[PDB]
């Protein structure tokens, strides 16, 4: 892949490992990256003690 | 913008009704105000005003209560009426319910939804069906919808007229009100007839007492929903001044001046048409209500019906386009003489139905011989009549004294004004359109914000030239 | 040029190499210019707003929330009011048997 | 303070100057522990405003020996437990034994 | 959670396209279920922000090399004059705006 | 006497313009303006954004899937009411400043 | 997550000899070791799945050019790629063949099969009216093509069309440049505007399938919304309704002749 | 007994002949603040006739 | 202060406080109302396994409705005092 | 730059720098490794 | 003069918010505590919630029996 994309910068083949990849971080068990994406559907909020019709308190 | 409003320079009434039946009875006492052939029936405003104020004090002793409810079952009558100008000077909610389908089923609803202190009801209602496809008259025996309602009435014991509570089910129920023309010479007797005649008093009669207390906009009327804005809106409440000027409005459109012999068809008892917009127009600016043959419905009487509005020297007819065709299929049988006296119709127009495309006011016109057919459209919220176009000048001005913005859903009294092609919620203006609605959970308002705006709670979006067409709330 | 913050003492040492900058000369220069009658080319303090932001005068949420949230509660005991008097009929034919 | 679900961000307070007791001590630069004040005298709310921090150095700064960079012993002010007595206490930095290896002296 | 408005002058340093950066008004989390960790670095933290992004990862995206990273250098707005003023108004339009 | 020039003044607060400022019943100062130029929404706003200075999207119906299913469910949490689709919050501050004249004469 | 069985224990010796609670169990940073590694020994056997925080997504139509939506996207990405059509575009399609005879034939299904992954899914996710959809047909088709929809329920075609000499990595933005230009000419030809102001004030969300791994945007939905908030400073609308001053016009010039001179 | 509206005996309260004629929707406090602003026009409507 | 249980008559007994003795009469017609009301001996000693029930004025409402009981303690209109739409017998 | 005082505010400075660092992870071309030739289910055997 | 016309009083389907017998009820200044502030939940919760503050003023909430309180 990098071949073409240093076309695309318009610079040498070489210089792109350092426009791509700034630094090599290496994953461990200690440093792992969040393992799963959070969740994109949260929980819908709701009154208090499943009030109904709104609610008049925290 | 999404805002459309009708000029102001038009005067509005706001006393009470049992004011403006007063100075009728002085300034045009002898002059005919209703007429009818199927009860013969010529009434003066000497009349309403004598058969108001007699029936009133028929409701004060009979148990009729001023907070209290009153049902209405009549088919298409005159004392369904006058039940009005009662209910209305004991602020009674008269409760108008459609005879067109009854069961005991739809019984057991307006007697739990209403709690009515009395019930006015028949023992025979003219109700339609359809045989073989085509429409015919069955008459009902109301009798039996009654009793299946309460079995009380069949297991009587010696104590049970006198009894408390006539009905542990409904407790609501005192009286019912049986309306059937009677032939015979002698009467009911005083035991099961209310006294309807004489000074009811000695030192005041009692009604212009408790008529100071009731204001020109608490109910007098509920006028069920053919389609409701939504579940909650299950009847309409009319005030005094959402009636009497919902009258006044159209009576001043409609230039009727005193001498108008202006009809109605009938089954419009139940709808604005029959309750508030004809008889409040025949009496507000003087005139004359001509009512029709007892029903519309089926094509026997649609033939007899047009003899009666051509003896009765008609100037106009009022009613929905249901009902004109049913004078459009005969139209041919009698000939074209027959409509000389007439000069237009009227045809009311719910705010959701369609447009009555110009063309099919040139059949009516074409049949009737009419200098021009008014189309008045609007919800029932604002009591049949935002937009008239009349059939020449297609032309539709608000009538005069209405607004109606469309606001989008977050505010209430600062929600900001559409912009004229998008559906936001409605919010009418006048004094015809009400505010109030009926319900199972009794007398119900809506919002009136700190500008005069009545919420409807009907979606709508507003177009170019005074063009409010309806919609149905969004549920994405 | 910004406002400096609260933090930051409010002083213009005058019409000095650079004046511009100090926020505080230049709207007070910028102030002269106008009971001088000196004609300010520059631009004026862009007030900067986002895609989210709503007018001064704006359309308030509560009196909103609590009128609809009676409908909510009226629309159901609406509904729940469907054959009341026939429902506590039976509540007491059950309670006078007991 | 606003109590709708999604609060996108804007200009300026959407709902006028906002409500509530802490966010009167926020509209004022204040930290939202002077809600727990039970006196808010001119010197109070300078007191807490943090106009010159009221925390210091352990020793001398000429007599410093040990490499603080930017640090004082900050007292926390702490509210006991059930019986609300309130008392405070000078907490330190943590000071690691810096073993490094400084390439120009080529030694740790 | 900043209660008050500012814009900052943030520096790429990719292209070095000086692009402002401004912080709307994010209301405080609610007092009345109060959490005193999420107030009490609510608070802390907005001292960082106030001070010119002290203690923070810069991450906005920039507007002449479309795309986010965090390289950003924020410029004081007198060291953005410095700047500002001290460019041929050809590169003006390349690197500012 | 202490202001050589018209030095701008912003308009009162939103609780006056509720009652005074705007309020025809007094003859407010603004209630020639609140009914010409502010009532009116902007011209690309539809029913949700009639209150944003101008519409924060390209349509009215709600942007994303968490602005979704939060006003799927609150108009149904709300039984199903016309304008229960803006989403509102579930508690009352118990503010003066978003107290507004209930009841009283128009 | 088929991951939280970790053993609620760890080798590491406790610290404190002495005796207390809390000795010898778990640790959040061992907790989190654990997981990271038995998920690793998972991603071996291929069980491991990332669908499990899109559960509530409805799942996208699979399709054989489709894999753009089954793709967890890094929401700075999409951020990036801001790509904005006139509304009134309902939707997108781009179908390319599997395998191109032509050697200029696999020059624009490289490019197609390029906006099919690069261009299209940002589209969704950004204007949210369209549905982008791909497909990869079979058969020689040495030409992919492009049904740029729109509301009023016309649509246009796209003949994907990139030059000989350039890359792939431009021959998309010279099809984008391609659609997105046809979608307001498109937009801008339509009929009667009133019925499509209506039906896109309608339609519902397109884009719920797309899968972004939100990354450093997980604080609160405030940072979710972060692509829709949009500051936009020197905001201009000079076209105030000036109210002028009739009574007594004049007469503002006409006071105070200031210490009357030696005629007065 | 354990009742909290005992019937209408003779007391003075609040307007009970339109306390019948309104909307229950409206809460309390503000409908005994608008079953007066009723009367209040009733008053002016008897006073002027 | 200590003393927290008094000693001068404890009382032999006591109604309000017993299993089930106070009974918040909630309204069937889901308008929030509740009205307090100690179970009569009739009902203290478990004459009912049915749960108590009675008409009252509801004042909301202004109509007799019903009362079922539950207990004083709780948020008298919850998301199960919600009633499944139905459409009437009335309307089109 | 900015020192993380918890680890779940850490595990978001990791995400910052595995964009700017380590960015061929970003790509429209990495992203689809998977998915450079014939979904897996046309192949031979 | 003018024929407009506006009704005589504004109906709002708007429940009250300050009962007589509940007790943090009311209509609260723009700036008093909101109902329940830093309250937390509990009965004077907002005292059990100053340990956990990070740093507290100097003058602060303290023990104060009610005594000729
Ligand atoms: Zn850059």
């Amino acid at each position: 892949v990098l071949p073409t994309k240093a076309q695309e910068m318009g610079c040498t083949l070489d210089e792109a490992r350092r426009v791509y990849r700034q630094a090599i971080m290496t994953e461990t068990p200690t440093w792992h990256r969040p393992l799963q994406c959070p969740t994109v559907k949260q929980e819908v909020q709701e009154p208090r003690d499943q009030r109904w019709p709104a609610s008049p308190k925290w | 913008y999404s805002e459309v409003k009708g000029t102001c320079g038009t005067p509005v009434l706001d006393q009470l009704i049992g004011y403006y039946v007063n100075i009728q009875s002085r300034k045009m006492y002898y002059k005919d105000f209703l007429r009818i052939e199927h009860q013969a029936v010529r009434w003066a405003f000497a009349d309403i005003r004598k058969n108001s104020e007699a029936l009133a004090h028929g409701l004060l002793q009979t148990g009729v209560r001023p907070g209290d409810r009153v049902l209405a079952i009549q088919p298409c009558n005159c004392e369904t009426f006058v039940l009005q100008l009662s209910c209305a000077k004991i602020g009674a909610l008269l409760c108008i319910v459609p005879q067109d389908t009854i069961s005991a089923d739809k019984l057991r609803f307006y007697l739990n939804e209403f709690q009515p202190r009395h019930l006015v009801a028949r023992e025979w209602i003219n109700v339609p069906e359809m045989k073989q496809g085509e429409l015919v008259e069955r008459n009902m025996h109301f009798w039996d919808t009654i009793y299946n309602v309460i079995p009380e009435l069949g297991l009587s014991y010696p104590g049970q007229k006198f009894q408390w509570v006539h009905s542990q089910e409904f407790y609501y129920l005192k009286k019912i009100i049986i309306t059937d023309h009677n032939m015979n010479l002698l009467g009911v007797t005083p035991m099961r007839k209310m006294l309807v005649w004489g000074p009811f008093s000695y030192y005041e009669q009692r009604l212009r007492r408790l008529s100071a207390l009731l204001h020109p906009d608490d109910p007098v009327l509920a006028l069920e929903d053919p389609n409701p804005a939504m579940e909650d809106k299950l009847h309409i409440t009319y005030s005094h001044r959402n009636c009497v000027n919902a009258g006044f409005l159209f009576g001043q459109l409609m230039q009727l001046k005193a001498e108008t012999r202006f009809g109605v068809m009938p089954n419009h008892h139940t709808d604005p048409i029959g309750a508030i917009i004809a008889p409040y127009a025949a009496l507000t600016s003087g005139a004359v209500l001509v009512h029709i043959h007892s029903d519309m419905f089926t094509d026997d009487h649609a033939i007899n019906g047009i003899e009666k509005l051509c003896v009765e020297e008609v100037e106009t007819l009022v009613g929905r386009k249901a009902d004109f065709d049913l004078i459009l299929k005969h139209a041919g049988n009698f000939d074209a003489d027959q409509f000389e006296h007439l000069r237009s119709v009227v045809i009311f127009e719910d705010g959701i139905e369609a447009p009555v495309s110009e063309e099919y006011l040139n059949k009516l016109s074409k049949a009737l011989s009419l200098d021009d057919v008014y189309v008045f459209r609007g919800p029932i919220e604002a009591s049949y009549m935002l937009t008239w176009r009349t059939l020449k000048k297609g032309s539709q001005g608000m009538v005069p004294h209405v607004e109606a913005k469309v606001v989008g859903d977050r505010g209430t009294s600062d929600a900001k004004v559409l912009v004229a092609g998008t559906r936001g919620n409605l919010r009418l203006k006048g004094p015809h359109v009400t505010a109030g609605y009926y319900n199972n959970a009794g007398l119900m308002t809506e919002l009136i914000d700190e500008h005069g705006f009545a919420s409807t709670s009907r979606e709508a979006m507003i177009d170019g030239k005074d063009n409010i067409t309806l919609m149905s709330a969004q549920t994405y | 040029v910004p406002r400096p913050p609260q933090r930051i003492r409010a002083q213009s040492e005058g019409v000095v190499g650079r004046w511009y900058t100090n926020y505080w000369t230049l709207h007070s220069v910028r102030y002269q210019c106008q009971l001088a009658g000196v004609e300010w080319q520059f631009g004026e303090r862009q007030r900067p707003r986002t895609n989210y932001d709503e007018p001064h005068m704006y359309t308030d949420f509560e009196e909103t929330k609590a009128i609809r949230d009676y409908r909510s509660r009226w629309i159901n005991v609406n509904r729940s009011l469907v054959g009341m008097s026939r429902r506590m009929k039976e509540s007491e034919e059950e309670a006078r048997y007991l | 303070f606003s109590t709708f679900a999604l609060n996108p961000e804007t200009s300026r307070a959407p709902h006028g100057p906002p409500r509530g007791l802490i966010n009167r001590y926020i509209s004022m630069g204040l930290p939202p522990w002077a809600a727990w004040c039970n006196r808010v005298n001119r010197h109070a709310l300078y007191r807490m405003s943090d106009v010159s921090p009221r925390s210091f150095l352990p020793k001398a700064p000429h007599e410093m020996d040990v490499i603080w960079m930017n640090e004082r012993v900050r007292e926390r002010v702490r509210t006991s437990r059930q019986v609300q007595h309130v008392y405070r206490q000078l907490k330190y930095p943590f000071v690691k034994t810096g073993i490094h290896y400084s390439d120009t002296l080529d030694h740790w | 959670s900043n209660r008050f408005f500012q814009k900052f002058y943030l520096r790429c340093g990719n292209c070095s396209a000086i692009q402002r950066s401004a912080q709307g008004y994010q209301p405080i989390a609610n007092p009345i279920l109060f959490k005193s960790d999420e107030h009490c670095r609510n608070y802390h933290d907005e001292q960082r922000r106030a001070a010119g992004y002290s203690g923070m990862v810069v991450t906005c995206r920039c507007h002449r090399c479309e795309r986010v990273h965090s390289n950003w250098k924020v410029l004081d707005a007198q060291q953005f004059l410095d700047a500002k003023l001290r460019m041929t108004p050809e590169e003006r339009a390349q690197r500012l705006w | 006497e202490e202001f050589p020039t018209f030095m701008e003044q912003e308009l009162p607060e939103r609780k006056g313009l509720e009652n005074f400022a705007t309020n025809s019943r007094k003859r407010g100062w603004l209630a020639q303006w609140y009914e010409d130029e502010s009532r009116y929404a902007h011209p690309g706003a539809g029913r949700r954004t009639a209150h944003y200075i101008r519409p924060p999207t390209d349509r009215d119906f709600p942007a994303t899937i968490e602005e979704y299913e939060l006003a799927k469910h609150h108009q149904k949490w709300h039984l199903n009411q016309p304008g229960s689709a803006t989403v509102l919050p579930w508690h009352s501050l118990n503010t003066a400043d978003m107290a507004r004249r209930s009841a009283g004469r128009l | 997550e088929q991951v939280q069985d970790v053993p609620t224990s760890t080798d590491r010796k406790p610290t404190g000899m002495h005796r207390g609670p809390g000795k010898r169990q778990t640790a959040p940073k061992e907790a989190a070791q654990y997981q990271f590694i038995k998920k690793w020994d998972l991603q071996m056997r291929e069980t491991w799945d990332e669908l499990e925080p899109f559960k509530g997504l409805p799942k996208p139509k699979v399709q054989f050019g489709n894999e753009a939506a089954e793709v967890i996207w890094p929401y700075a990405l999409l951020l990036e790629n801001v790509i904005k059509v006139h509304p009134y575009t309902k939707s997108i399609y781009v179908y390319y063949s599997q395998r191109q005879s032509t050697p200029l034939g696999e020059l624009a299904a490289r490019v197609a099969k390029r906006v099919s992954q690069a261009y299209l899914i940002p589209i969704t996710f950004h204007n949210s009216h369209v549905y982008v959809e791909a497909e990869m047909l079979l058969e020689y088709s040495e030409t992919p093509w492009v049904v740029v929809h729109c509301l009023d329920g016309t649509h246009k075609l796209i003949p994907v069309k990139p030059q000989a000499g350039q890359t792939v990595k431009e021959g998309a933005e010279e099809v984008l440049n391609g659609i997105v230009s046809a979608c307001n000419e498109i937009g801008s030809a339509v009929k009667n505007p009133k019925e499509v102001m209506r039906l896109l004030s309608e339609r519902p969300l397109q884009n719920q399938y797309v899968r972004v791994n939100y990354q450093w945007y997980g604080d609160t939905p405030e940072e979710r919304m972060s692509h829709l908030v949009k500051w936009d400073y020197e905001p201009e609308e000079v076209v105030p309704q000036l109210r002028n001053r009739t009574q007594h016009v004049l007469d503002w010039m006409n006071y105070d002749g200031n210490l009357p001179t030696h005629n007065s | 007994h354990h009742n909290s509206s005992l019937p209408y005996a003779k007391h003075d309260t609040n307007n009970v002949l339109a306390m019948r004629l309104f909307p229950v929707n409206v809460g309390v406090r503000a409908r005994t603040e608008a079953i007066r602003i009723r009367t209040d026009d009733c008053l002016q409507r008897l006073r002027d006739a | 202060r200590l003393k927290k249980r008094m000693v001068g008559f404890i009382p032999k007994v006591i109604p309000r406080k017993i299993r089930n003795n106070m009974v918040a009469l909630r309204s069937e017609a889901n308008t929030g109302h509740m009205e307090g009301y100690i179970k009569t001996e009739a009902e203290r000693l478990d004459a009912t396994g049915r749960k108590l029930q009675k008409t009252m004025w509801d004042p909301v409402l202004q109509r007799y409705t019903l009362m079922k009981e539950t207990k004083v303690r709780g948020p008298f209109l919850t998301k199960s005092n919600i009633a499944r739409k139905v459409d009437f017998p009335v309307g089109a | 730059e900015e020192i993380p005082k918890t680890p779940h505010a850490y595990k978001k400075l990791l995400e910052k720098q595995s964009y700017t660092e380590e960015r061929w992870k970003y790509t429209i071309e990495y992203l689809f490794r998977k998915y450079e030739a014939d979904p897996p289910e046309l192949q031979d055997k | 003069a003018s024929q407009r016309w506006l009704p005589l009083q504004t109906l709002k389907p708007m429940g009250h918010n300050w009962s007589a017998a509940t007790r943090s009820s009311g209509v609260r200044g723009p700036h008093m505590q909101l109902m329940q502030e830093r309250l937390d939940q509990k009965g004077f919760g907002w005292k059990r919630k100053s340990r956990s503050l990070w740093q507290q003023d100097v003058a602060t909430a303290g023990f104060r029996p009610h005594r000729y309180f």
